[PDB]
DNA sequence: TAACAGCTCTAACAGGAATA
RNA sequence: AUUCCUGUUAGAGCUGUUAAC
DNA sequence: TAACAGCTCTAACAGGAATA
RNA sequence: AUUCCUGUUAGAGCUGUUAAC
């Protein structure tokens, strides 16, 4: 069975599911494993008698561990990761000592080291918000108690050994949800840990899981076998009528790594007519992850702890701009709602179908595609005949900032509406080069007096400079002054960049002019490119960055026009 | 910086009336379809009876008969519809009381009154009532007229002859429609006959109107308080009152105490849990035991830390909480434009702050104008040339100011003791303050709880 | 022994104390009592035989209830509130079935009825941020392991009879913080709630309390005796060496109601040598509370659960402008920073008395304390001579809408200073009634043309109005036209509100023209109110309300002014 | 998918009486008995570890009247450790009414 | 999955030297 | 590769927005 | 606890009637 | 007190800010 088929199975049906999640899943939660558990009580063992310094060699060391491994191979016991070696080891360094032996186990397993993870926090708000009511386990942590505590606020009612018949009262009058580990917390006496432990059942937990059984289907994630009571009583648990409603779904992270134990299971139980299947869905954390994501309508309150990521943290906020001040190259467009014009296809079409036409008809207007048109109707009656057109109507954004930063389409077309706006009147031409709008000054009339001012601000030691030419060495490379004109959307704010540059007329050989680029911006220091900002501040919007608020209409003379209004002075603040 | 957040108005509530119709006027509504409760046969016939010396009695009298015959409105037109006659309009006949269902007050209460002793002019005033108290089954509403020979005990101070009245024949069960002679020398006669009509046949049955759009599963809840000014020091007598529409077609108005005292009227943790739970108990009780899922508490004053917490603790975590502070006396207040002739539009709404709101519970009403219709009706026109707005500054929510403008707007609509369009307050504000000056009045009514018949 | 010096000693010494919660605490939780219990037993028990309808008729009835106990009495039960009659009454209607009387008890004190409330969060927060370690209940529902799991997040270890051990070794290992239940969770078999179940107490659980008895000291609440088991363990625990270092503080809601068990006891443990001490602090909800308000140092994260009301809920934010507009009263007051002066003095000063000192001196300038003045210093000089003052130097109101709000002085000092700096350069003139301001036309320069644009808004028909005047049947009384303004903090913004007043010459002599005032005032409707405040607008401003931002500073040829800036344009908002 | 209406009209049924009998506990009234396969039925119901949890209630309006097989079933659930009961009340729409 | 928009990065080259 | 990051020429990666399949 | 500042309420009176 | 809330005259209640005790 494919992972996919698995999930839509159990979303389809979550509602009666049990879970069985093993000792793998505490894996993750940062408590030590069994073969972690094993390896620390070789380390206290060989530290002991050996009198060797404890934290003066570690235990994760290979060099360490091979020494230690060795050590213990040396005086007969079992070799390496074998049957009958946890609980060997636990009785070995205990030496049949089961008060000292559950206060280690607790102390090994205890509610400081551990971090709930995604999975545990799913699985207790599935648990919460009701779901899953049963979830069995053989793991002595409270890796998914806490969870339950931290999500739903409420105290959640774990059933062990030392009482053992919680569960089936609580299963038959529906005290849901319930959370019976099947060997016990570590707190009571009676853990159900060794081997010799480990082949025997609790009467009444056992009848619990043959009641679970008929009730919800069953799905086990983090278990891989080895356990001959669990084997048994699973085994026992389908050999009844209707064994499982839902299918005994086995979750195993490589179904090619699995026991040969599960598999056989699993063929035994579909030989006795249940739906068993076995899948594989990777780690449990990640298995839990899709589970949740596939979940619908889950509630805000729960999922607030559930994925923390998903609130917006570090919302920390900004001081004011009292009390030397830094002087971007931010204009802060302070208009907030546009207007714009809609025309309804007959036919379903493509942004790069609109592209297309613009190249081809080449419109005194703007059109983008989510088709928003800026500019004049016949234009767009040019661009579409009547039968593609149905209707011409308005669209109004409330929120610019908002809405070019929700699509990009609408980043594209307000920065090329705000640039065609800029240049509308003047008489700089406007290029582009990959997609980045330049305003450069023009070949012809570089001699005008609204350059003037520029020509002060490229001069040398106050002389006249230069704005447009040819390059020193190049045969026919054409250079000007130019500005980079880009829309930036920071926060809930628009900002217009402008970036002084050196605008080369053919295209593609900008690169033979680098020195020359580098040579003429060698000394473009400080100074220098606060007048030459300030120049094309002036050239750009007709007033110095005082106190002003010039507004500029893109197609005045159009049904639809766009009026946006930027503040002359660029940002700045004073420090503090 | 000058451009607030936009605003929007709700629209006049629909009131239920005769056979589940809807008009949001009251009074034409009455006069066009009948009293939404008359669909029932809670009242069978309005029995009056009089308590009057036997020297003012014919007023008495002629006013009933001014009541049984249609009368014509000649202030306020603008606003007010011509009766119909109580039989016509509230299609109950308004049965004159016989010789036994008329009593005499005793001769006695007019040397109380010379003697200027309020409380022993009120004992005599109840004392008269045995006579008709042989024959309580025989009535159903008693018209209490005044002499002006007694206004010396009718208000001063520590003291209100009209609360104690009330005080001391609600646990009889017998309404009283106190008259005074302002009733009768009110220039208009179509105002005293509308507001006396709605009233007696809200006492001896009840529910004249009922507001529409109102869901089951809402219980509003109103505190406001008085103040009895001790000798030593002041006592806040602080009550509350609850409406909501249960499960049965009967909309339920209650008011009740809160209980030792009380030297400022903010409930401590305790007391406003206490009366929480008997709200939600009360509820309970009237919806089988249904939890409530919106909750209104309307204060007069701002909720403290206490009783934030003690609302947040009473209930489960399935009934939102809306706790909203009522604002009578604010500094702003505003003018239509399109400028308008008259002014902006009742129940326009203008968050002001994340947390504070103005509410225009009065304003211009459309819809509801009886000459030259279309035009829009300013209800204190007389009193006021613009309309003062309130301040709602919500404590507790979850969000929406519109769930709970609308609300209050529904609330101020309801009144069947006021004779005019609406009210300034939620009917849960002004019933719980009419509560209070009865509590205040009489301290020993803090055990029992009662509808809004008794003391409207 | 007082409850304050009661609150003063737990504070000194919180680290170490134990509570002890027995059926008290959950009668405030929302969960039945005790005689809640009996009467819904004897409920069931009447309809049950006589065949009553059950939902017919409540139970917190008068009458029902008097009719049932009759009926009780009838059969010779026991007769009202006696001892012998709770597990009476069980042992009657469930006849010796365990099982059904527990999940009866379930159901009665089920975790969907319980609502928590301060004193449950408060001790769950008291657990978690350690300082009581030790929590004994005689209470079955899980009130507190709830408000743990909703405060903490973490998962709360309850300790009960089937256990019974796990609490003792839990002491020894310290693994706090513990919440052992005296007479178990009703999710197990054994409840111990009958009477016959009461006089015996579990050898591991007494020894547990026991051993915490030298630990810590015990803080006993909600519970009123009447139990003979719990009784001899308390007696027993004091029997012993250095029974209690902290004291056993019994605490009752009435000393004088309370049961003259509890007090032989305290007697008894004071002659033990014991400095046990009974008091009474009301409610444990209110004990609870102070406790928590006395808390030092309290993690804001977990205070955001104790007491939701003390974080700000219902921030809803308002929408745009967007899309009839109302046009409010309120002018803006753009300045967010201004200029003040401070005077040192050599004694402290009060605000009474700098009152005074103005009312005396009556100098040319502005004072306040939090002593900041508005003005300039030879003025101060002339109110506080060179001896009283020690220095005189600069304040800066950074933010002055949060400066007014938090302190009302700097609302009055802003206010009275707004209102110099607008009746600075103006012929009209400045009173106050009450502790408001009113800005009046003056008597003799009523014919200035600046007041013409007035004389037109009171205008009849079109017609020239008047503006001051006597009033029509008054021996003395003057009357003017006038604007109440005042300040007015909203959010975060601060707005001047003008309201159209008719200003009457004698201060107390107003009544006497109220009918005239009313008179006047009868048809100021919605177009005549808008001309007369626009009219007062231009008067106070000079300028039209349209896209003004006029400036106006108070003493301009003073040190120390203070220069605001209101937009001449009052609020509106379009409707959306 | 609560609640369902199902006639034994007496296999289909037999998996679904064994998951219910897994599920919570019977009442069954106006039955005597008498049918082999609905016995057959019950009693292979009866063997599971949790069957009836709440227990078996088999409801006459005569004790003495109900055939043997009746008493002779109870008494085999009750022996088996399940908590199946034979009480007597009236007629079933009168136990209904009271109920 | 196929385009299209923006934001940002690395992958190859080339390249000159600290306010003149 | 003693260093530094300034540009040029390209491609990807994410987000999206449509059309699907 | 004594003043002082604002915000808001009730407690007693008085009082006239829906854009003229 | 058929109603309505517009004002007048007062006092409290909360918040605070100081000075304390
Ligand atoms: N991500 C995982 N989460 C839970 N269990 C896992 C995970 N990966 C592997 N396991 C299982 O953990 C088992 C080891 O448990 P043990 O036998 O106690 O060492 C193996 O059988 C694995 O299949
Ligand atoms: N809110 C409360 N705070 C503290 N103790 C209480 C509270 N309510 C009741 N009690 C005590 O709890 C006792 C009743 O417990 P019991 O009758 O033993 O179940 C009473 O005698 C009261 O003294
Ligand atoms: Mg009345």
């Amino acid at each position: 069975l494919t992972d996919n088929e698995f999930y839509q199975h159990y979303l389809q049906n979550s509602q009666h599911m049990m879970w069985f999640l093993g000792a793998g899943t505490s894996r993750s939660a940062g408590l030590p494993t069994a073969s972690d558990i094993i390896w620390d009580l070789k380390h206290r063992y060989y530290c002991l008698h050996e009198n060797q310094d404890y934290q003066k060699h570690d235990i994760n060391n290979h060099a360490i561990k091979s020494k230690i491994q060795s050590y213990m191979d040396s005086k007969g016991f079992p070799l390496q990761w074998s049957p009958e070696e946890y609980s060997f080891y636990f009785e070995l360094v205990f030496r049949d000592d089961y008060e000292a032996q559950r206060k280690y186990l607790l102390e090994a397993l205890a509610s400081r080291k551990v971090s709930l993870n995604i999975g545990h926090r799913v699985l207790a708000a599935l648990l919460e918000m009701n779901q899953t009511k049963v979830v069995f386990t053989t793991n002595f942590d409270d890796v998914i108690e806490t969870a339950f505590s931290d999500i739903s606020g409420k105290h959640l009612s774990v059933y062990h050994l030392e009482g053992s018949y919680a569960a089936l009262s609580a299963l038959n009058t529906e005290a849901f949800p319930i959370y019976a580990k099947i060997h016990g917390d570590f707190r009571y006496q009676k853990i159900k840990n060794l081997t010799p432990d480990l082949q025997t059942n609790d009467r009444e937990i056992h009848k619990c899981f043959l009641a679970a059984a008929i009730r919800f289907g069953l799905v086990v994630s983090g278990y891989s076998g080895r356990d001959e009571n669990v084997m048994t009583m699973l085994r026992a648990a389908i050999d009844q009528n209707n064994a499982f409603p839902h299918g005994l779904y086995w979750t195993v992270p490589s179904i090619s790594k699995s026991e040969p134990a599960v598999q056989d299971l699993i063929t035994y139980a579909q030989g006795k007519g249940v739906r068993a299947y076995l899948v594989e869905t990777g780690t449990f954390d990640e298995m839990l992850s899709k589970i949740w994501r596939q979940v619908k309508d889950k509630p805000a309150a729960i999922d607030a702890k559930v994925r923390t990521a998903r609130v917006c943290p570090v919302s920390i906020p900004l001081p004011g701009p009292g009390k030397p001040a830094l002087r971007t190259n931010a204009l802060p467009v302070v208009t907030q709602s546009i207007r714009c014009g809609v025309v309804t296809l007959a036919s379903p079409i493509t942004f790069s179908e609109l592209k297309e036409r613009i190249s081809q008809k080449s419109p005194k207007a703007l059109l983008t595609y989510t088709v928003l048109f800026l500019g004049g109707e016949p234009e767009i009656r040019k661009i579409f005949s009547n039968d593609e057109i149905n209707s011409i109507g308005q669209y109004y954004i409330d929120e610019i900032a908002q809405s070019v930063a929700a699509s990009t389409f609408l980043k594209s077309f307000v920065e090329e509406a705000i640039l065609t706006a800029l240049l509308r009147e003047k008489p700089i031409l406007h290029r582009v080069r990959h997609r980045t709008h330049y305003a450069v000054i023009p070949n012809a009339s570089a001699k005008d007096d609204r350059f003037l001012d520029l020509r002060k601000a490229v001069g040398f030691k106050g002389d006249l400079g230069y704005i447009t030419g040819n390059v020193t060495n190049a045969k026919e490379l054409s250079w000007a002054e130019a500005v980079s004109i880009r829309l930036e959307e920071r926060g809930g704010k628009l900002w217009i960049m402008l970036k002084p540059e050196i605008w080369i007329k053919p295209l593609d050989r900008r690169e033979e002019a680098t020195d020359f680029i580098r040579s003429r911006r060698r000394y473009r220091f400080n100074q220098c490119s606060y007048q030459i900002l300030d120049a094309w501040i002036k050239i750009l919007f007709g007033s110095i960055g005082g106190g002003g608020t010039v507004n500029i209409s893109c197609f005045p003379d159009a049904e639809f026009k766009a009026e946006f209004e930027i503040g002359t002075r660029t940002a700045f603040s004073l420090g503090v | 910086l000058s451009q607030l957040a936009a605003h929007s108005t709700i629209p006049e509530p629909l009131l239920l009336f005769k056979d589940n119709r809807t008009d949001t006027h009251p009074l034409r509504g009455l006069s066009q379809y009948g009293p939404y409760s008359a669909c029932f046969n809670l009242p069978g016939q309005v029995r009056l009876a009089y308590l009057a010396p036997t020297e003012h009695m014919r007023k008495l009298d002629a006013i009933v008969r001014e009541l049984q015959n249609p009368a014509t409105p000649k202030e306020a037109t603008n606003y007010y519809v011509e009766y119909g006659g109580f039989e016509k309009v509230f299609k109950v006949p308004l049965v004159m009381p016989q010789e036994h269902l008329r009593c005499l007050a005793l001769d006695e209460c007019h040397g109380v009154a010379a003697n200027g002793n309020g409380l022993a002019l009120a004992d005599k005033i109840v004392q008269s009532m045995s006579g008709l108290f042989r024959q309580k089954h025989a009535f159903d509403v008693l018209l209490v007229y005044l002499p002006a020979s007694w206004k010396k005990c009718f208000e001063y101070d520590g003291f209100d002859l009209h609360d104690r009245i009330k005080a001391k024949v609600a646990p009889l069960n017998l309404p009283i429609q106190i008259i005074n002679d302002t009733a009768l020398t009110r220039q208009c006669r179509a105002n005293v006959m509308w507001g006396v009509s709605v009233a007696l046949y809200a006492k001896a049955g009840g529910i004249p109107w009922k507001l529409a759009d109102w869901d089951k599963d809402e219980a509003y809840i109103g505190l406001s308080y008085a103040i009895k000014k001790n000798a030593e020091g002041q006592e806040y007598t602080t009550c509350c009152s609850q409406v909501f529409d249960p499960d049965g077609t009967g909309f339920e108005f209650v008011a009740y105490d809160t209980r030792d005292r009380k030297g400022n009227p903010y409930l401590s943790y305790q007391e406003m849990q206490s009366v929480l739970s008997k709200s939600l108990h009360l509820y309970q009780s009237s919806h089988n035991g249904r939890m409530p899922r919106k909750i209104f508490i309307h204060k007069t004053t701002h909720f403290t830390e206490d009783e934030i917490q003690g609302a947040f603790d009473s209930f489960s975590s399935s009934t939102e909480i809306e706790l909203v502070q009522i604002i009578q006396s604010t500094n702003w207040y505003g003018l239509k434009v399109d400028p308008a002739s008259y002014p902006v539009d009742r129940g326009l709404y203008q968050p002001l702050t994340e947390s504070e709101c103005l509410l225009w519970t009065q304003g211009s009403v459309m819809g509801v104008n009886q000459q030259n219709p279309g035009q829009p009706v300013f209800k204190e026109a007389a009193l006021t040339p613009l309309p003062n707005p309130i301040m709602l500054r919500r404590f507790s929510g979850n969000g929406g100011w519109h769930a709970t403008c609308s609300s209050i707007l529904a609330l101020t609509k309801v009144d069947w003791n006021n004779n005019t369009l609406y009210k300034k307050l939620p009917v849960t504000l002004v019933y719980s303050q009419v509560f209070a000056d009865v509590v205040k009045q009489t301290p020993e009514i803090v055990n029992e709880i009662y509808d809004y018949r008794f003391f409207m």
